[PDB]
């Protein structure tokens, strides 16, 4: 878990009037992303055995369904997305060095 | 002594018995609830971030 | 002067941006990756509880 902590009115000193809207959606979704993380735990409970060992009489149910859970990884997905906003951040760093050079 | 008799001579509520477990599979859900669930995995859409 | 000056801190802020999408770019991935972890754990406790309850 790495979030970097952020101000939000500077974030809006440094919004163009071209595009506040999608900004400020932006801004939107991390809020109820934020809710989102807090809307569940890190890790579901694992389902036990010995309570489903021996109340569940169906021969193997239980048994090969355990296995195959263990047998299951979910797809941790990959992003993809920050590289190219990494890049997009050097390209603004390289501009506004230039920029505060000049001036 | 029911070894040999699978209800025990019953001989009926099979009638009521068929509605019961039907109401109670189709509230727990539609597929074959004996067999291991499958999963498809969806992903999030996305946007331009950059300035345009 | 200060208003050149002002501006340099200002430009110099410009980098929230980024970061504000890169925290939402890791939250929205835990997101979808524990809502499959509470997807997978929530329908194989269905079956289960579906066994023996019938």
């Amino acid at each position: 878990l790495a979030l970097k902590t952020i101000d939000w009115v500077a974030f809006a000193e440094i919004i163009p009037q071209n595009q506040k809207a999608i900004a400020s959606s932006l801004k939107s979704w991390n809020e109820t992303l934020t809710s989102r993380l807090a809307a569940l735990p890190e890790n579901p409970p694992a389902i036990d055995w010995a309570y489903y060992k021996a109340n569940v009489a169906k021969a193997g149910l239980v048994d090969d369904f355990e296995k195959k859970f263990n047998a299951l990884k979910v797809p941790v997905p990959e992003d993809k997305y920050t590289a190219q906003v990494d890049a997009e951040e050097k390209e603004d760093v390289k501009s506004c060095a230039e920029w505060v050079s000049l001036s | 002594q029911t070894s040999g008799g699978p209800v025990d001579a019953s001989s009926e509520y099979q009638q009521e018995l068929e509605r019961e477990l039907f109401k109670l599979k189709q509230m727990f859900g539609n597929a074959d609830m004996n067999t291991f669930p499958t999963f498809k995995f969806e992903d999030p859409k996305f946007e331009v971030i950059e300035k345009p | 002067i200060d208003t050149e000056k002002s501006q340099q801190a200002l430009v110099q802020k410009r980098h929230y941006l980024f970061d504000v999408q890169r925290n939402n770019i890791a939250m929205a991935l835990e997101v979808t990756y524990r809502e499959r972890l509470y997807r997978v754990y929530k329908e194989v406790k269905n079956r289960l509880d579906y066994h023996i309850s019938v």
